[PDB]
């Protein structure tokens, strides 16, 4: 759809990015993945627990 | 005497590689069950280059070995 | 602690974890 | 060895008593420098007496440090892995003028992804900064952090505290 790609783009071009991770489960990229959503202020650090 | 942390980082995915790429330019192939043999030419082979790369005088600003030794093997960084 | 350290968005050593495999 | 810049010379005239010690205190000051000492350089403080026309000078050197003010890192010694995990760092500010331009950077493999580099704010002379850092291990193992301080007085001040990751319990 045409919206699909037009709020792809619009999230991308502030999206978060982790290249070459170097992490093995789940637990540890959810978890440094969400490091970096705050780190980027893309999440409050309140929202990170949940 | 002031300790800096360093990163040797020696298991990065492409150190061994990296470090295969150099002893390559050494043809004594017969030799690499040689440590002896591959310490000499490793030596001298990052000594040609950290004479050929380093530069004279952030430009002190340090990450480690790695990235060190990919800039000294790719020219890039 | 007390401070609240502010993101920096910085480059300068970002050039130091491109890895060179292909 | 290299030499990179002259930063102070003081000349004396003394009159030494026969078989008489004589003390001389001097005081090695950074505001007397002619100029600030390049990055990553050592002082080599030398002395050299002459008297009258004996044609031999005494001589003495010592190579200086200088000293950078020190990063106190606080964490726990354990932590368990996937689970947050707070690290306070603390720098006072032993300088002359306000500390500006001011990033701190935290790494770490196994513990931080990169590096994550933030601002605090200017630190006057005779305070402290104490910024706090909340990131998750995700690695089993002895793991250190490494933390660095840039600012317009001094740059690349790198202080580690190693911290023990642990497995969650079963």
């Amino acid at each position: 759809t045409f919206w699909s790609l037009l709020e792809l783009r619009r999230v991308f071009t502030k999206g978060t990015v982790l290249l070459d991770l170097q992490e093995t489960s789940l637990a540890g990229v959810a978890n440094q993945l969400l490091d970096r959503f705050i780190f980027e202020d893309q999440i409050r650090p309140q929202d990170r627990e949940e | 005497i002031q300790a800096e942390s360093w990163d040797f980082g020696q298991f990065e995915g492409d150190v061994i590689d990296l470090s295969l790429r150099l002893l390559s330019k050494d043809k004594q192939v017969e030799k690499w069950s040689q440590p002896v043999h591959v310490a000499r030419v490793l030596g001298a082979l990052l000594h040609f280059l950290k004479e050929q790369r380093v530069l004279p005088t952030l430009l002190n600003k340090r990450r480690g070995s790695v990235p060190i030794l990919r800039q000294w093997l790719t020219g890039r960084g | 602690q007390m401070e609240e350290p502010a993101a920096h968005d910085t480059e300068a050593t970002a050039t130091d974890y491109h890895t060179t495999s292909h | 060895g290299v030499l990179a810049a002259k930063l102070w010379r003081k000349k004396l005239h003394l009159t030494l008593s026969a078989n008489l010690e004589k003390i001389i205190t001097i005081g090695l000051f950074f505001s007397n420098f002619e100029r600030n000492p390049p990055e990553n350089t050592f002082l080599r403080l030398t002395a050299m007496a002459t008297h009258s026309e004996s044609n031999l000078s005494c001589f003495a050197q010592e190579d200086i440090a200088i000293c950078r003010p020190h990063l106190a890192i606080k964490m726990p010694e354990k932590a368990e892995q996937y689970q947050p995990l707070t690290a306070s760092v603390s720098l006072q500010n032993s300088l002359d003028a306000p500390m500006e331009d001011c990033v701190i950077s935290i790494l770490g493999r196994g513990l931080i992804h990169r590096e994550r580099s933030y601002r605090f704010r200017s630190v006057w002379p005779e305070n402290t900064m104490c910024a706090k850092f909340q990131f998750t291990p995700t690695h089993v193992g002895l793991q250190r952090l490494t933390v660095e301080v840039d600012c317009n007085m001094f740059q690349n001040l790198t202080n580690y505290k190693s911290v023990t990751v642990v497995a969650p319990e079963l």
